[PDB]
RNA sequence: AGACCAGGC
C-alpha cells in the first residue's frame, strides 16, 4: 500500500541525551507499520 | 517542428493519468490515451469520415 | 510681456514678481507659433469689468470663490493676461442649446 | 418615528475636535482597574469592564441612573493610563512636529521670519481672502532689526485686508471656507511641512539638532550625532526615548510657536481662543465605551466575550505591571537594572495595546480587530449600518406575471395584507370605516393589529376575543381625560388596504426606474407579488425566479412623493435619453399584429365584446359614462367591423371629450413587402383618433420613441397613456384567449427549393478557407491544400499572436459573406410557411421576441463561431481539434458551422459552438461587476448637485458647477416633441388645451424677452459668418439675460433657429403666429424643475448603459476617463485634418516623416566575432539594401551612418561599462582617403575603447567597427547588448509621436491619426496639417497645452464615442455636468479619494473610502461642516436639501 | 522579404473506396505495411509489398 | 464492499448504492479532485511572475512536478538569470530556496566539468548561442565558489546550509545530511539509487531551459489539459495521512526535548520509560 | 457576528 510506503519514507527520527566526544542514546524512533480496520463497535 | 513544443518521445504509465477509450483502426480493437498523448493523433468522430493515411483511430 | 529664445536663467526669473502693481509676463518663441483660441476646443473667453462682476455675483448672489475656477497657469489665462479674482466669460457652442455664457474665476 | 410626538430642536452642524484629558475625566462615571471582565457566579465586579456604573448590565438595575436593561443608555467610563502613550491617528502627524524642530530654543528649524509668512498666509485662508493671500507674499546674513520691519508690515496688510472684506460685506466673522479655499489651504499646509522637514541647522540660532528615526510605530528613536560636525556644538559658548520626553519637548515648542500653529490647526477663525497643545497628539486617558455597546454574543452555551474587553484587559493587564514594576523603585545597579529594563519593556507593550485597541494592522505578535476596523470598508458602518440599513414595513417575495392590474399596481398576497400595517389617527372621518377594520381584527382583511393610545401606550388586537374587540372599537373616539394629552389622538395600525402605497425595488438599482411607486390591489389566492408586463422592462425583471422588495411607507409626507413624485406612472420616459421604457412585450406585440390585419373582421357580437372586455366603465376608464361605437366598415351583407376600428373605439373612449384626436403618421418594423403587392402597411396613420392604415407593432406600443403611446403621453397626458397600456394590455389578452397564437415545428422549415438554394451556397464555402489561407500566406491563387510551401508557413503563423490574428479575420470577413448569401436568399423567400403565419418570422420581424439573426441561426445556418475576436484557438500541433488534420485550410474546421439548429449540428460543430457559449457566460459574468463600481464612484461625487431656484445647478455644499442645465435647462423627460413641429401643428387644438395660454399670462412677462430675442436673432444672421475669436458677441442669449422659467419666449439658440427654419419652409384655421406662441409656451413649461437630483440622474445615465457593453475602447476607457483621469493614458491619438491643397500622395509621403525609424528597423543581422588571447570584438551590423530601406522609411545612406558615429555606440558604449561595473561583485583597404581615416580618427578620439570604424559610404550596406576590452573581465554576451542597443537607437523621431497613419477617410473630412500626443512639433507643419484643427485623445495634454476649456469640450466627446460605438444614445446633458465637475478647479480632477480630498463634506469623504485619514485630517483641521451633502445629513439624520427638502413649509394662521 | 520570395477492388464484395492508411511498423528497411479496411463489407487485410 | 445488491438491501444501505464519501458527523462528505500539473515531466513554462524573484530574472523558466511512490510531489523549479546562469528553486516548508545548478550537477554523481559540457551540449558544438550561455554558467560557480571541487566538499556544503532548516541530527556528518538534502528535494521520482538518472534528466531540462530562451520551442500552456493531472482526492487523504504521522513522530520527540529540557528521571532503554511519555503526546490523529 | 461551502436572480 501507498501508506506503508510513506511510513517508510518519513524515515526514522533521533534525540540525544544531555547525561554524559559521544552525544548519549539515539532514540532512533520510526513508524514501520500502518494499518486501516473495518468500523467495529462494542456493545 | 520549427519553435513548436520541444520534441521526443515520452511514455507515461503511472497514478493519476487521464485517459478514454478510442477504436484503433489497423487491427479494430479498443485503444486507451491520454490527453498528452491526443494532441498529435488524428482520432475521427464516426467512420464515415476516416480520411485515408491521415487518421489513426 | 517678455519673449525669448530658449531658457532664462533661474536668477533671472526672480526679477519678474519684482515690481508692484506694474506686471511682467514672459512667453516662449515657439508656444507663439499657433494662437490656442483660434482652435476649435476653445471657446471666446472674454474677461469681465469690476462691474460686470458685481453684476454677476449679485444675479446669482455667489461668494467670490464659489465659481468654476480657471488656473493662472493654464494657456488661455496667459493669453488674456489674467491676475487672480476676476471672472471670465466663456461663450460656449453645444449640441443642443447652441451659445451660452458660462463663467470661470482665476484664483 | 411618531407624528404625534415632534421634536423642536435640530442639530444645525458638527466639529471635529480633540477630546481632551480633564473631560473625560468630569466626563466618566466610574473609573476601572482590573483586567478580570466578570467573576464566578455569573456576577460583573465592581471596577471591571463590565461595571453597573458603565450601564445595566444582564438583568440588574444601573449604579448611575438606577434603570433597567430597556431604558438604560450607557455611560462613559474610563481608565487612567499611567504614561502618555502615543495616539496611533496622529502619530504620522506628531512625528512631523517631533521632527522639524529646534532642540534648544524650541522654534522650529526654519527662520522665524518665514514661519510668520505661513503664519498670516493661512489666517487670510481662514477667512474668505483666496486673493489676499498671494499681494501678502509680494512683500519683502540678514541683520534682526529690518525682519522685525518685516514682520510688522505683513501683520498690518493682514489686519487691514480681514478689516475691509469684513466691512464690504464679504466674510462673517466666522470665516468663509468654500471648496476652491480647501484647495489652496492643503496646497499651503503641505507646502509648509514639506519645508519643515527640511533644514540642517536652526536658522534662529544655528546649531544642529539629533535627526529622530522612526522604523515602525510603537517606538521612536533618536541618532547620535555624527563624528564630524560635533565642532558646532563647541562654539555655541540608537538611542530609545521616553514618550513623557517626547510630550516634554512639544510642551515647549508649542508654547514657543504658538502664534503660528493657531492657524495650521484651524480651517475657520477660532473664536474659542483655545490653546493648541501637544496633549491633543498623546493620550493620557482611554475611554472605555458604555457596556450596552459591548454586550457578548451568544449562541446556546457558547458565550464569548467581546473583542473590545479582550483588548481592553490586555491594556488593564499592563497598566498593573507597570505599577507592579514600581514597587522596587518606591523601595530603593544589578538590583536597579533588571527592575528598569523591564520597566522600559512595560512601555512599549501598554503602546502597542493602545495601538491595537484602536488599530489592529498597528498591532503584532488573525489579530483581534480594532476601533479603526469597525468602520472602514463594505462591512463596516457608514456603509453597511449608515448609507444602507434594514428597514422595518417590508416585504420580499418571487414575483409572478399579471394582467387585468391597471399598470400603476402591484398585486399583494393576503399574507402580507396581514402583517404589513399603517398607522392612522381616528378623526371624524374614520370611525366609519377605521370602527370596522379594528372589529375585523388582526387576521380578517381589512383589519388592524394594534391600536396606540394617546398616553404613547399601545393595545394589541392578537390576543382578543371579538366581545373584548369591539369594545374597544367604542373607545377611539373619545375626548382625553388628560389635559396633557389632549390634542393627540388614538392612533389604528390598520391593514393594507386597496388605496395604499408602495415602493417596488428589484436589486440591481442601476437606475431610478428600478425603483418605484406602484399602487397597490390585494388578490385573494397565493402568497406572490404581481407584477403588470409594461413594468418588466423598468426593473429588468424577467419571471423564471425574480424576487423583488416591496417597502410600505410610514407617513403622509411618503404616500405623497410615492403617488405623485417617485411615482410609476411618472416614470414613463427615462432621463437617459427621453425614450420610454415602458410598454407590452411579448404576446401583446404580436397580437396587434394579428388584431390590426387587414384579414381581422368582427361581427356586432364579437366587436362589442372586444370593448368592454378592455374599457369596463364602472372601474373609469370611460370619459362618457356611455360606451360608444363606430358604424362598421362593411354595412352590406351583413355588418363587419375592423382591427383598426377596434383600437379606434377603444381609443376613442379612453381619450377625454372636448379634445380632438390624436394625429400620427409613423411607421413600424414590417416592411411593406411582407403583405404584398401595393401594400401601405408601414406607415401608420392616426387621424382624428381613427387609426386608418397599418399595423401596430413594438414600435407604437413599447418601450420605443413616437409610436401612438408615445404620443398619447405627450398630447394627453401621463394619466391617459398609463391607461391606454392598461386597457390595450386589456384588449389584446381578450383577444388572445379568444384567437391564440402558437409557434410549432410547421414554422421552422424551408422549401425544397429553399433547401437546394442552402445547400448550394454552401457547397462554396469547400474553397472558401484555402484561399483565404492563400492569401493572407501571400501565395499568389489555386496552390493546393497540401502544399509544401502552404503548410510551412501556415506554422508560422501558428506560433505568432498577430499574424494568427489577420488569418482568423481574413477568413471570417469571407465566410460570413457566405453567410450573408443564405439570409439573404432562403428567407423569407425560401421558408415553407410564410408571414404573417409563420409565426417564427411572425415575432421575429414585430420585435416581440427574436432577432433576424436567431431565424437566421434556426433554419438557415448557425455561422461562424467567433471567439474573443478571433476563432476556434488551436492547438500546438497544428490541430484545432482532434478531428480535424493539423494546417488544413477548412472553414469548417476553425469554427465555420454550417449545420442548423433545425438538422442539427456535428459533433466537432458542437465543440465549437460550447467555446462560443461559455465565452457568454463569462461576459456575462465578469462584465456586469466592473461597471458596478464606476457608478458608485460617480453618484458620490454628484449625490449633491441639483437645479436651484436659479435655474443654476450647483453642489450641496454652494459651489456652482454649471450656470445652466445643459446650457437650456430643459428636461430629458420633457423635450421628445419640443422639435416635433410637425407633430404639434397636427395636433395644435389639442395641445392648446394641455397648456393653456388665456389663463397663463398674469403671472408671466410675455412682452420683454422676445423682443430681446429679436435684438440677438437679427445680430447673428448680420454676424457670425466669421468664426469664433472674432465675434465680439454684444448679446447674450436670452437664457442667460432672462429667466426661461418666468419670461415667455426665453429659449434657447437652437430652439429659436430650428423653429424660425421649420416655419419658414412650410406655410400652413392656425395661422403662423399662433404656433410660434404655443411652442414658446410648450417650451417654458418642458423647464426642469428646481430640486433636481441631477448628478445622480447624470451619473446613472451612464452607470446604466455600461452594463449593456485600434484604440482603448469600452468600460476600460471609462474607467482611464472618469475614475482614474489618468495623465499616463494607454493609447493615446491625434487627429490631424489634412487640407485640401496636400492630395493623397503627399499625405502619406508625410507620415514617412513623422513616424519613428529604429535602428532595428533597418539592419538584416548583426554577426559579431570574438577573439580572446584584450578581448576584441568585430561588431559587424549588416543593413538591407540601400535600394530598400530608403524607400520605406526615407533614411538615407549618410543619416545612417550619422546614427553609429554620434547615437548608437555612444548608447552602446553605456552598456558595456555599465555591465563591467555590476559584474565586480572581400570589402575595402585601410588607404581610402584622407577623410574616411579621420572619419574613423573622430570615432577612436570621442569614444572609449574603440580602435577601428568604417561605414559603407559607397552603398550603405554594412558597417564594421572594431571594438577591444581589458583583459582583465570577464565574459560579456556582446549580443544582447547590442541587440538592446539598436531597438532603443532612433534614426528618426519626433518626440512622444511612434506612429503616423493614414485612414480611410470617415465621414467625408481627411484625417490622419499618429500614436502619440505633441502638439508643439505638429504646429511646424503647416504647410500640410490644419494647426487650427487639431483634436486629441489625450484629455491632460489638451489641458497642459489647450487649457481648462479645450479639455472640457475633449472629455465631452470622449465619453461620447465610448458610448456612439455601441450605438447607445446618452444626452449631452449627462455628459455635460459629468465635464464641469471633473474640470470644476481648472484642473484634471478624479472621481476617486485623491479627487475628492477637495471638498467641504467630511461625513461624504468619510463614507466613500479610507474612513480614517479623513477623520484624522477633519480633526486636525477642527472641521465644521454645515451638514449640506446628502451623505451627511443620513449619517446625523436629517432631511435632504434636494427635491422635496430644497425648501420649508409655512403655515398662515390668520389670528396674531 | 520573407513573402516576397515566391481504388482497391475489395474481392469480397466489390468496391472501390476502401480505406486505408499506411504504417511503418519496426524499422525503415522494411515496407510500409498498407492497413485495408472495407466498408462495403468490412473484411480488413494488410499488404506487405 | 463485495455485497450484492440484494444484500446492500439487507444492510439498509440501498440497492445500487455507489460509494465514494465519507460519512462524518452524520454528513456525507467528499474530498474533491482537483486538476494539477503532470508529474515527472518538465515543461517550459514562461510567467510575467518569475521576473518578480529579483532582479536579473527572466520570464523563462522550467518546471517538473516529480512525485514520490507514496503519492507525494515535490516541484524543481530552474530560473534563467538574466546574467547568463540558472537557478534551483524548491521549498521544503512555507518558504522557497534558491540553489545554482552546477552546485546540484557536481552533487549527484562525481563528474568532469567536460562532462557538464557534454550533457548539454551534443554534436552541435558549433551553436555558439549555447556555448556562449555555458561559459558563463559554468565559470559563475568557479568564480562565485571557488573552492568545492570535487563531489564529497561541494556536498558537505549543501549539507552546512541546509541543516537548521531540514531539522537535522547531530549524528549526521556534513557529507550525509548533504544527501539528505539530494533525496527529498532534486527530482524526487528517481529516489536512492537513481543519483546518475537524476544527473541525465538536470542536463536534459538545462537544455530545454536553454531552447527556450533560443526561441527554438513554445512554451508550454499550465491551463490546457495536455499538460494536466487529477489529484484524485483519495491519494489526497493518504497524503495528509503521512504528515500527522509525520507530526506524531515528532510530537514524541518534542515531549522528550521537553524532558531533557526539565527532568533527569530519563532511561530509554525502559519500557516502563517508553508508555510513559507516549502517553504525553497527542495520539489522536483519527481525529 | 465571522470563516468556508452550496445555491438564487
Ligand atoms: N447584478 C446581477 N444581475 C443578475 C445576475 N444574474 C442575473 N441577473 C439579472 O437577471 C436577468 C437574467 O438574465 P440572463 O443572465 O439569464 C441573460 P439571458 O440570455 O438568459 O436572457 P433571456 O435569454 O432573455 O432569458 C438579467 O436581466 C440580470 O439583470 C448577477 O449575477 N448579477
Ligand atoms: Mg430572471
Ligand atoms: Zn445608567
Ligand atoms: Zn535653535
Ligand atoms: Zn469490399
Amino acid at each position: 500500500g501507498l501508506l506503508n510506503l510513506g511510513v517508510k519514507d518519513i524515515g526514522e527520527k533521533v534525540i540525544f541525551d544531555g547525561k554524559p566526544g559521544y552525544l548519549g542514546n539515539k532514540l532512533s524512533v520510526s513508524v514501520e507499520q500502518v494499518s486501516i480496520a473495518k468500523p467495529m463497535s462494542n456493545d | 517542428s520549427t519553435r513548436g513544443q520541444y520534441p521526443g518521445l515520452y511514455l507515461f504509465g503511472g497514478h493519476s493519468r487521464m485517459l478514454r477509450p478510442v477504436r484503433y483502426l489497423p487491427l479494430d480493437k479498443e485503444d486507451i490515451v491520454g490527453p498528452f498523448e491526443q494532441v498529435y493523433m488524428n482520432i475521427a468522430v464516426t467512420p464515415q469520415e476516416i480520411q485515408n493515411n491521415v487518421h489513426t483511430h | 510681456i517678455f519673449v525669448y529664445q530658449n531658457n532664462i536663467t533661474p536668477s533671472a526669473m526672480k526679477l519678474v514678481p519684482s515690481i508692484p502693481p506694474a506686471t511682467i509676463e514672459t512667453f516662449n518663441e515657439a508656444a507663439l507659433v499657433v494662437n490656442i483660441t483660434h482652435h476649435e476646443l476653445v471657446p471666446k473667453h472674454i474677461r469681465l469689468s469690476s462691474d460686470e462682476k458685481r453684476e454677476l455675483l449679485k444675479r446669482y448672489r455667489l461668494k467670490e470663490s464659489q465659481l468654476p475656477r480657471i488656473q493662472r497657469a493654464d494657456p488661455v489665462a496667459l493669453y488674456l493676461g489674467l491676475k487672480r479674482g476676476e471672472v471670465v466669460k466663456i461663450i460656449r457652442k453645444s449640441e443642443t442649446s447652441g451659445r451660452y455664457a458660462s463663467y470661470r474665476i482665476c484664483m | 418615528m411618531d407624528i404625534s410626538k415632534p421634536v423642536g430642536s435640530e442639530i444645525t452642524s458638527v466639529d471635529f475636535g480633540i477630546l481632551t484629558a480633564k473631560e473625560i475625566r468630569n466626563l466618566s462615571a466610574k473609573q476601572i482597574t482590573n483586567p478580570t471582565v466578570l467573576d464566578n457566579l455569573g456576577h460583573p465586579v465592581s471596577g471591571g469592564l463590565y461595571d453597573l456604573a458603565l450601564g445595566a448590565f444582564l438583568r440588574n438595575l444601573c449604579s448611575t441612573c438606577g434603570l433597567d436593561e430597556k431604558f438604560c443608555p450607557g455611560h462613559q467610563g474610563h481608565i487612567e493610563l499611567p504614561v502618555p502613550c502615543y495616539n496611533p491617528l496622529f502619530f504620522n502627524q506628531l512625528y512631523i512636529y517631533l521632527r522639524a524642530s529646534c532642540l534648544f530654543c524650541h522654534h522650529f528649524r526654519l527662520k522665524s521670519v518665514e514661519v510668520h509668512r505661513y503664519a498670516c498666509k493661512l489666517r487670510l485662508l481662514q477667512y474668505g481672502l483666496i486673493d489676499e493671500s498671494y499681494k501678502l507674499d509680494e512683500i519683502t546674513d540678514i541683520s534682526s532689526t529690518l525682519l522685525n520691519e518685516l514682520k510688522s508690515k505683513r501683520s498690518e496688510y493682514v489686519d487691514m485686508a480681514i478689516a475691509k472684506a469684513l466691512s464690504d460685506g464679504r466674510t462673517t466673522e466666522r470665516g468663509s471656507f468654500t471648496a476652491t479655499v480647501n484647495d489652496e489651504r492643503k496646497k499651503l499646509v503641505h507646502e509648509f511641512h514639506k519645508k519643515l522637514l527640511s533644514r540642517g541647522k536652526c536658522d534662529n540660532c544655528g546649531m544642529f539638532s539629533p535627526k529622530f528615526r522612526k522604523d515602525g510605530f510603537t517606538k521612536i528613536f533618536e541618532t547620535a550625532l555624527n563624528e564630524k560636525q560635533i565642532t558646532n556644538n563647541r562654539v555655541k559658548g540608537s538611542t530609545y526615548i521616553l514618550s513623557t520626553e517626547v510630550k516634554n519637548i512639544l510642551d515647549t515648542v508649542f508654547r514657543k510657536e504658538q502664534c503660528v500653529l493657531q492657524y495650521v490647526f484651524h480651517s475657520r477663525p477660532n473664536l474659542s481662543r483655545k490653546l493648541v497643545k501637544a496633549d491633543s497628539f498623546f493620550m493620557d486617558v482611554l475611554v472605555v465605551p458604555p457596556t450596552r455597546f459591548r454586550l457578548p454574543s451568544k449562541l446556546g452555551e457558547e458565550v464569548h466575550e467581546n473583542s473590545q474587553n479582550q483588548l481592553l484587559s490586555k491594556v488593564l493587564t499592563t497598566s498593573l505591571l507597570i505599577r507592579d514594576l514600581n514597587d522596587d523603585l518606591s523601595k530603593l545597579l544589578e538590583d536597579r537594572r533588571v527592575i528598569f529594563s523591564r520597566l522600559m519593556n512595560a512601555f512599549v507593550t501598554i503602546q502597542n495595546d493602545v495601538n491595537a485597541f484602536i488599530d489592529s494592522t498597528k498591532a503584532q505578535g488573525v489579530p483581534i480587530p480594532g476601533v479603526k476596523q469597525a468602520l472602514e470598508k463594505k462591512e463596516g458602518l457608514f456603509r453597511k449600518h449608515m448609507m444602507g440599513k434594514r428597514v422595518n414595513y417590508a416585504a420580499r417575495s418571487v414575483i409572478s406575471p399579471d394582467p387585468n392590474i391597471e399598470t400603476n399596481e402591484i398585486g399583494v398576497p393576503p399574507v402580507f395584507a396581514v402583517k404589513l400595517t399603517y398607522p392612522e389617527p381616528v378623526t371624524a372621518y374614520n370611525i366609519a370605516e377605521l370602527r370596522q377594520a379594528v372589529i375585523n381584527g388582526p387576521d380578517k382583511w381589512p383589519g388592524a393589529t394594534q391600536i396606540q393610545n394617546e398616553d404613547g401606550s399601545l393595545v394589541s388586537l392578537i390576543g382578543m376575543s371579538v366581545e373584548q374587540r369591539k369594545a374597544l372599537a367604542n373607545q377611539l373616539l373619545t375626548p382625553s381625560s388628560n389635559v396633557s394629552t389632549h390634542t393627540l389622538n388614538k392612533k389604528v395600525y390598520r391593514h393594507i388596504k386597496n388605496r395604499d402605497v408602495v415602493l417596488m425595488n428589484r436589486q440591481p438599482t442601476l437606475h431610478k426606474a428600478s425603483m418605484m411607486g406602484h399602487k397597490v390591489r390585494v388578490l385573494p389566492n397565493e402568497k406572490t407579488l404581481r407584477l403588470h408586463y409594461a413594468n418588466t422592462g423598468a426593473y429588468n425583471a424577467d419571471f423564471d425566479g425574480d424576487e423583488m422588495n416591496m417597502h410600505f411607507p410610514q407617513n403622509e409626507n411618503a404616500r405623497a412623493e410615492a403617488l405623485n413624485l417617485a411615482n410609476t406612472d411618472s416614470q414613463y420616459l427615462t432621463p437617459t435619453s427621453g425614450s420610454p421604457v415602458r410598454g407590452l412585450i411579448q404576446d401583446h406585440i404580436s397580437a396587434g399584429v394579428w388584431l390590426t390585419s387587414k384579414d381581422s373582421f368582427f361581427t356586432r357580437e364579437q366587436y362589442q365584446q372586444y370593448i368592454y372586455g378592455c374599457i369596463r366603465p364602472e372601474d373609469g376608464h370611460t370619459t362618457r359614462s356611455k360606451i360608444v361605437t363606430l358604424p362598421p366598415t362593411i354595412f352590406k351583407p351583413y355588418p363587419l367591423w375592423t382591427g383598426k376600428q377596434i383600437i379606434t373605439t377603444v381609443l376613442l373612449n379612453v381619450t377625454p371629450p372636448d379634445m380632438p384626436g390624436i394625429n400620427l403618421i409613423s411607421k413600424n418594423k414590417i416592411k411593406n413587402e411582407y403583405w404584398g403587392k401595393g401594400s401601405l402597411e408601414n406607415e401608420v396613420l392616426f387621424k382624428d383618433g381613427a387609426l386608418l392604415c397599418g399595423i401596430l407593432d413594438k414600435s407604437q406600443y413599447g418601450a420605443s420613441k413616437y409610436g401612438i403611446v408615445h404620443s398619447l403621453h405627450e398630447v394627453y397626458g401621463p394619466e391617459v397613456a398609463a391607461k391606454v397600456l392598461s386597457v390595450l394590455g386589456r384588449l389584446f389578452t381578450n383577444y388572445i384567449t379568444a384567437t391564440a397564437f402558437t409557434c410549432g415545428m410547421d414554422d421552422l422549415r424551408l422549401t425544397a427549393e429553399g433547401n437546394k438554394w442552402r445547400t448550394d451556397i454552401l457547397k462554396t464555402s469547400v474553397d472558401t478557407g484555402r484561399e483565404a489561407a492563400a492569401e493572407v500566406t501571400n501565395l499568389d491563387k489555386d496552390t493546393p491544400a497540401d502544399d509544401p510551401e502552404l503548410l510551412k508557413r501556415l506554422q508560422e503563423i501558428l506560433r505568432d499572436n498577430n499574424k494568427s490574428g489577420i488569418l482568423d479575420a481574413v477568413t471570417s470577413s469571407k465566410v460570413n459573406a457566405i453567410t450573408s448569401q443564405v439570409v439573404s436568399k432562403c428567407v423569407p423567400d425560401g421558408t415553407m410557411k410564410k408571414f404573417p403565419c409563420n409565426s417564427m418570422q411572425a415575432m421575429a420581424l414585430s420585435g416581440a421576441k427574436g432577432s433576424n439573426v436567431n431565424v437566421s441561426q434556426i433554419m438557415c445556418l448557425l455561422g461562424q463561431q467567433a471567439l474573443e475576436g478571433r476563432r476556434v484557438p488551436v492547438m500546438v500541433s497544428g490541430k484545432t481539434l482532434p478531428s480535424f488534420k493539423p494546417y488544413e485550410t477548412d472553414a469548417m474546421a476553425g469554427g465555420y458551422v454550417k449545420g442548423r439548429f433545425y438538422s442539427g449540428i456535428k459533433p466537432q460543430e458542437y465543440y465549437f459552438h460550447c467555446m462560443a457559449g461559455r465565452e457568454g457566460l463569462i461576459d456575462t459574468a465578469v462584465k456586469t461587476s466592473r461597471s458596478g463600481y464606476l457608478q458608485r464612484c460617480l453618484t458620490k461625487q454628484l449625490e449633491g448637485v441639483h437645479v436651484s431656484y436659479d435655474n443654476s445647478i450647483r453642489d450641496a455644499d454652494g459651489t456652482l458647477v454649471q450656470f445652466m442645465y445643459g446650457g437650456d435647462a430643459i428636461d430629458i423627460t420633457k423635450e421628445s416633441h419640443m422639435t416635433q413641429f410637425e407633430f404639434c401643428l397636427d395636433n395644435y387644438y389639442a395641445l392648446l388645451k394641455k397648456y393653456n395660454p388665456s389663463a397663463l399670462i398674469e403671472h408671466l412677462d410675455v412682452e420683454s424677452a422676445l423682443k430681446y430675442s429679436k435684438k440677438t436673432l437679427k445680430y447673428r444672421k448680420k454676424h457670425s459668418k466669421e468664426p469664433h475669436y472674432k465675434q465680439s458677441v454684444k448679446y447674450d442669449p436670452v437664457l442667460a439675460k432672462y429667466n426661461p422659467a418666468k419670461y415667455l419666449g426665453s429659449v434657447s439658440e437652437n430652439f429659436q433657429d430650428k423653429l424660425e427654419s421649420f416655419l419658414d419652409k412650410n406655410s400652413k384655421g392656425v395661422n403662423e403666429k399662433k404656433f410660434r406662441a404655443l411652442m414658446q409656451l410648450k417650451y417654458m413649461r418642458s423647464l426642469i424643475n428646481p430640486g433636481e437630483a441631477v448628478g445622480i440622474i447624470a451619473s446613472q445615465s451612464v452607470g446604466e448603459p455600461s452594463t449593456q457593453m485600434n484604440v482603448t475602447l469600452g468600460i476600460p476607457r471609462l474607467r482611464e476617463i472618469v475614475m482614474t483621469a489618468s495623465a499616463a493614458i494607454k493609447t493615446p491619438q491625434m487627429t490631424l485634418p489634412i487640407w485640401n491643397d496636400v492630395s493623397d500622395e503627399q499625405a502619406d509621403t508625410f507620415c514617412k516623416s513623422i513616424s519613428k525609424v529604429l535602428l532595428s528597423e533597418v539592419i538584416d543581422k548583426v554577426i559579431v566575432t570574438e577573439t580572446t588571447g584584450a578581448r576584441s570584438y568585430v561588431i559587424h551590423m549588416r543593413f538591407f539594401d540601400n535600394n530598400e530601406y530608403s524607400e520605406e522609411y526615407d533614411v538615407s545612406k549618410e543619416e545612417l551612418q550619422n546614427v553609429i558615429s554620434n547615437q548608437f555606440i555612444h548608447l552602446l558604449e553605456a552598456a558595456i561599462v555599465k555591465e563591467i561595473k555590476k559584474q565586480k561583485r572581400v570589402e575595402a583597404n585601410n588607404n581610402m582617403n584622407k577623410v574616411q581615416r579621420d572619419r574613423q580618427s573622430a570615432i577612436i578620439s570621442h569614444h572609449r575603447f574603440i580602435t577601428k570604424y568604417n561605414f559603407d559610404d559607397e552603398s550603405g550596406k554594412w558597417c564594421e567597427f572594431k571594438l577591444e576590452l581589458a583583459a582583465d573581465t570577464e565574459k560579456l554576451l556582446m549580443v544582447n547588448i547590442v541587440e538592446e542597443i539598436c531597438r532603443k537607437s532612433i534614426i528618426r523621431q519626433i518626440p512622444h509621436i511612434d506612429r503616423c497613419v493614414h485612414p480611410e477617410p470617415e465621414n467625408g473630412k481627411r484625417v490622419l491619426v499618429t500614436e502619440g500626443v505633441n502638439f508643439q512639433a505638429m504646429w511646424d507643419q503647416e504647410a500640410f496639417i490644419d494647426v487650427d484643427g487639431i483634436t486629441s485623445n489625450d484629455v491632460a495634454a489638451v489641458l497642459k497645452t489647450y487649457g481648462v476649456e479645450a479639455a472640457r469640450n475633449t472629455i465631452v466627446n470622449e465619453i461620447n464615442n465610448v458610448f456612439s460605438r455601441y450605438a447607445i444614445s446618452v444626452s449631452f446633458r449627462h455628459l455635460d455636468l459629468i465635464a464641469d465637475m471633473m474640470t470644476r478647479q481648472g484642473t484634471y480632477l478624479a472621481f476617486n479619494r485623491q479627487g475628492m480630498e477637495t471638498s467641504t463634506s467630511s461625513f461624504m469623504k468619510m463614507s466613500y473610502e479610507t474612513t480614517c485619514q479623513f477623520l484624522t485630517k477633519a480633526v486636525l483641521d477642527n472641521e465644521r461642516e454645515q451638514l449640506d451633502s446628502p451623505s451627511a445629513r443620513i449619517v446625523v439624520g436629517k432631511l435632504n436639501n434636494v427635491g422635496t427638502g430644497s425648501f420649508d413649509v409655512l403655515a398662515k394662521v390668520p389670528n396674531a | 522579404k520573407s513573402v516576397v520570395k515566391t481504388k482497391e477492388k475489395c474481392p469480397q464484395c466489390g468496391n472501390e473506396e476502401m480505406n486505408y492508411h499506411t504504417l511503418q511498423l519496426r524499422s525503415a528497411d522494411e515496407g510500409a505495411t498498407v492497413f485495408y479496411t472495407c466498408t462495403s463489407c468490412g473484411y480488413k487485410f494488410r499488404t506487405n509489398n | 464492499n463485495k455485497m450484492s445488491p440484494y444484500e446492500l438491501v439487507q444492510h439498509k444501505e440501498e440497492s445500487d448504492e455507489i460509494g465514494g464519501y465519507f460519512i462524518v458527523n452524520g454528513i456525507e462528505k467528499l474530498i474533491r479532485m482537483l486538476i494539477v500539473q503532470r508529474r515527472n515531466h518538465p515543461m517550459a513554462i514562461i510567467r510575467p511572475s518569475f521576473a518578480n524573484r529579483g532582479a536579473s530574472y527572466s520570464h523563462y523558466g522550467i518546471q517538473i512536478r516529480s512525485v514520490r511512490p507514496d503519492q507525494t510531489s515535490q516541484t524543481n523549479v530552474l530560473h534563467y538569470l538574466n546574467d547568463g546562469q540558472v537557478t534551483f528553486r524548491f521549498s521544503w516548508r512555507k518558504n522557497e530556496y534558491l540553489v545554482p545548478v552546477v552546485m546540484i550537477l557536481k552533487a549527484l554523481c562525481h563528474t568532469s566539468d567536460r562532462e557538464i559540457f557534454d550533457g548539454i551540449i551534443g554534436n552541435d558544438v558549433k551553436d555558439s548561442f549555447l556555448t556562449d550561455r555555458l561559459e558563463l554558467l559554468l565559470r559563475g560557480f568557479k568564480k562565485r565558489y571557488p573552492h568545492l571541487q570535487n563531489r564529497t566538499q561541494v556536498l558537505q556544503y549543501l549539507g552546512d546550509k541546509f541543516r537548521v532548516v531540514f531539522q537535522a541530527s547531530p549524528d549526521q556528518s556534513d557529507l550525509e545530511v548533504g544527501q539528505e538534502v539530494l533525496d527529498r528535494i532534486v527530482l524526487v521520482h528517481l529516489g536512492k539509487d537513481g543519483s546518475q538518472d537524476k544527473f541525465r534528466m538536470l542536463l536534459f531540462m538545462i537544455r530545454k531551459l536553454y531552447s527556450l530562451v533560443a526561441g527554438e520551442c513554445s512554451p508550454d500552456n499550465p491551463d490546457a489539459t495536455q499538460h494536466q493531472e487529477v489529484l484524485l482526492g483519495g491519494f489526497l487523504y493518504g497524503m495528509i495521512l503521512k504528515e500527522k504521522i509525520d507530526e506524531y513522530l515528532q510530537n514524541i520527540i518534542a515531549q522528550v526535548r521537553m524532558d531533557i529540557n526539565r527532568g533527569m528521571a530519563i532511561n530509554f532503554k525502559d519500557k516502563r520509560y517508553m508508555s510513559r511519555v507516549l502517553m504525553r503526546v497527542n495520539e489522536n490523529i483519527g481525529s
